[PDB]
């Protein structure tokens, strides 16, 4: 009689194509990684229940392709957002500001947003030094973390941070 | 001028070697497949004039603890600096624009390096990361000859890097 919960949060994945959104998703939900995964067709979502400061939080995580699309069904009802860029490709990070723009035009304006932060496993190819993305995120009010969906680093931590924060600001109101 | 056509043909020794490494993957340094590449590619490619730093770098590369970060312009910098600078390569010891910095442990200080050193080191590192993908079950959609030719490609990049043929962006 599980899959029984208290609160339900919908988090969406956004960022350029090829940054690792779908593998972040599969790593969190199914603990699977796909080295050869292709670009996502349509939109998809998966669910995982975790526990947060004693109150049951079940996360319904949304994912879609990075690159006109019917953009407002995906954002509609999103209480959280993961803005994802590739640490090894600076251009993916440069489009973060624009992913942010499209994040609050066609979606909620007190949506919880975390900057990611992916493919941290590629250390010799690092394009974005942590200080610059952390500067940008801190200055834009966004929380920030660096993940590797490949070696699982900070995936759980990231999702649990955005979840704890959404929980906390659904505890206030 | 006459026409030369670029061709590609698998050396059967290297190919059987690789197929028999593919059949039972290991990162063990003494396996023939890796041993050869160590002797012909890796060791000469990470050979630099300051060589305790160079060997530290090699160990960092096979331990996957090495990190390469781009360093941008900055008029001011806290200094505990041997570690080189924007002026000079910490590895080869000469005066060149260093657009990259290197860290061994993370858990370590930074060392500035020429784009050339960056190219060699990243060549080796790319080889190691691909071979590690293979050793684990991460590569499932690539045919055996594809895998082989990717290994050949990486060894190409390392071979060119050896002789001073490198790319800079
Ligand atoms: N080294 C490394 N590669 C990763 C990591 N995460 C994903 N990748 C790789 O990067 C590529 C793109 O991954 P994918 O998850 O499909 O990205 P995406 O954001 O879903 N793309 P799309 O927006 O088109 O659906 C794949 O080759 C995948 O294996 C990571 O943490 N490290
Ligand atoms: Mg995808």
């Amino acid at each position: 009689a599980s899959d029984e919960y208290d609160y339900l949060f919908k988090v969406v994945l956004i960022g350029d194509s090829g940054v690792g959104k779908s593998n972040l998703l599969s790593r969190f939900t199914r603990n699977e990684f796909n080295l050869e995964s292709k670009s996502t067709i349509g939109v998809e979502f998966a669910t995982r229940s975790i526990q947060v400061d004693g109150k049951t939080i079940k996360a319904q995580i949304w994912d879609t392709a990075g690159l006109r699309a019917i953009t407002s069904a995906y954002y509609r009802g999103a209480v959280g957002a993961l803005l994802v860029y590739d640490i090894a490709k600076h251009l993916t990070y440069e489009n973060v500001e624009r992913w942010l723009k499209e994040l609050r035009d066609h979606a909620d304006s007190n949506i919880v947003i975390m900057l990611v932060g992916n493919k941290s496993d590629l250390r010799h190819l690092r394009a974005v030094p942590t200080d610059e993305a952390r500067a940008f995120a801190e200055k834009n009010g966004l929380s920030f973390i660096e993940t590797s969906a490949l070696d699982s680093t900070n995936v759980e931590a990231a999702f649990q941070t955005i979840l704890t924060e959404i929980y906390r600001i659904v505890s206030q109101k | 001028q006459p026409i030369v056509k670029d061709c590609k043909e698998a050396d059967l020794s290297l190919y059987n070697e690789f197929r028999l490494w593919k059949d039972e993957p290991t990162m063990d340094r003494t396996c023939p497949f890796l041993d050869k590449i160590y002797q012909e590619d890796i060791f000469p490619c990470l050979t630099f004039s300051k060589s305790e730093l160079a060997s530290a770098v090699l160990e960092a590369v096979e331990n996957n603890t090495l990190s390469i970060e781009p360093v941008g312009l900055q008029p001011i910098r806290f200094v505990k600096a041997e570690c080189g600078g924007p002026k000079k390569c910490a590895l080869t010891g000469q005066s060149k624009s260093c657009k990259h910095r290197i860290k061994l442990g993370d858990s370590s200080n930074y060392y500035y390096i020429s784009p050339f050193c960056r190219y060699r080191i990243t060549s080796v590192c790319n080889f190691f990361t691909y071979i590690r993908y293979i050793q684990q079950g991460l590569v499932k959609q690539q045919d055996v000859d594809q895998m082989f030719w990717e290994v050949m490609q990486l060894r190409k990049e390392m071979s060119l890097a050896k002789l001073g043929y490198f790319k800079e962006e």
